[PDB]
């Protein structure tokens, strides 16, 4: 599958990253995993333990093996002081087929989701397995939900009402769960509402942050919808948006605006939107080389941005730059709310995941095995 | 040479 030719390029980049990192990182820990991760979420959970130089953060990993046995992966990384890293496994557990995303429940964090090849959505209370995995990798997950024909990526729960869960599918639906209900044994529950409203795959999923009614659904037909779970439709959304020019692959809230989105798509754009005013698109961050598959707002900082996709490229981008004059040198590299981009992977970045501990630190997965954990310096934001 | 705050800058923005 490899292009020879391009690998040289991309090697030769890299050397030249390598040796200007000191430069553009506080922080740059690399990791070679024995299989590719599709998926990265860090936990919420960190420790800095007695008598020790670093800190303890936990990641929620996946496997992606079309061959032999797949895992859903809690790692233990260690996090130096600011005064080179490890990780090591927390636990593994035997999962079907490679998993296409994970997601841990916000009231409860060892109560983890996954999107698998398959229809069934999975769900796993990992203090309810082994320490270790059994080597006939029989999966055993402890809810199997129901209600999709085809797979997926897009995965939300619900982080003002409790066991409520979406999931975006090839199929064209997005499925709603309610995980707290269901029979009594017990393993299956079929998916409480069904929508419609997408005539393509849709892509991604994601609840309000604030409402606990409202979510947003993004899709291949290039529409943005807004829908409210109290209405008794479900083919047809609150709001309806030509969002893009080709297919839309990710959103995100804001989550210090209840009113702002952000929305990533293959026509190499980032739109910015307002849930107030949804006829206008309030700007488009332009600088992706190719299609934008993953976007996340800084849990820290309420202007700043990062996008990622099939560019090998992850970048980051500050809203409070805008409109701001640069130098027709500066123009070049791109618009002035650019902040930087990162040229640590070699192949294209399927996941990234912002540390909700420490402001700045970025953990991205891309498919050629390599998961980076990485702080850009701080003489590139304090200005 | 790149050393200078606006230079770093200017290289964040490169990559
Ligand atoms: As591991």
């Amino acid at each position: 599958f490899e292009d020879t030719v391009e690998e040289r390029v991309i090697n030769e980049e890299y050397k030249i990253w390598k040796k200007n990192t000191p430069f553009l990182y506080d922080l740059v820990m690399t990791h070679a995993l024995q299989w590719p991760s599709l998926t990265v979420q860090w936990l919420p959970e960190v420790t800095k333990p007695e008598g020790k130089d670093y800190a303890l953060h936990w990641l929620v990993l996946g496997t992606h093996t079309s061959d032999e046995q797949n895992h859903l992966v809690v790692a233990r990384v260690h996090i130096p002081n600011d005064d080179t890293g490890k990780i090591e496994c927390e636990i593994k557990i035997n999962h079907e087929g490679e998993v296409n995303r994970a997601r841990y429940m916000p009231q409860n964090p060892h109560i983890i989701a996954t999107k698998t090849p398959s229809s069934d959505v999975l769900v796993f209370d990992y203090t309810k397995h082994p320490a270790k995995p059994d080597p006939s990798g029989e999966c055993n997950p402890d809810l199997r939900l129901r209600g999709h024909q085809k797979e997926g990526y897009g995965l939300s729960w619900n982080s003002n009402l409790s066991g409520h869960l979406l999931s975006a599918s090839d199929d064209h639906t997005v499925c709603l769960w309610d995980i707290n209900a269901g029979p009594k044994e017990g393993k299956i529950v079929d998916a409480k509402a069904i929508f419609t409203g997408h005539s393509a795959v849709v892509e991604d999923v994601a609840w309000h942050l604030l409402h606990e009614s409202l979510f947003g659904s993004v899709a291949d037909d290039q529409k943005l919808m807004i829908w409210d779970t109290r209405s008794n439709t479900t083919s047809k959304p609150s709001h309806l948006v030509d969002a893009h020019t080709a297919e839309v692959n990710c959103l995100s809230f804001n989550p210090y605006s209840e009113f702002i989105l952000a929305t990533g798509s293959a026509d190499k754009t980032v739109a910015l939107w307002d849930l107030r005013n949804l006829k206008l698109k309030l700007h488009t961050f332009e600088s992706h080389k190719d299609e934008i598959f993953q976007v996340h707002w800084s849990p820290h900082n309420e202007t700043i941005l990062a996008s990622s996709g099939t560019d090998r490229r992850l970048n980051v981008w500050d809203l409070s730059k805008i409109g701001e004059e640069q130098s027709a040198e500066d123009a070049e590299d791109g618009p002035p709310e650019l902040l930087f981009i990162h040229g640590g992977h070699t192949a294209k970045i399927s996941d990234f995941s912002w540390n909700p501990n420490e402001p700045w630190v970025i953990c991205s997965v891309s498919e050629d095995n390599i998961m980076q954990i990485w702080q850009m310096a701080e003489n590139i934001y304090n200005d | 040479q790149g050393i200078t705050k606006p230079a770093i800058r200017r290289l964040a923005r490169r990559g």
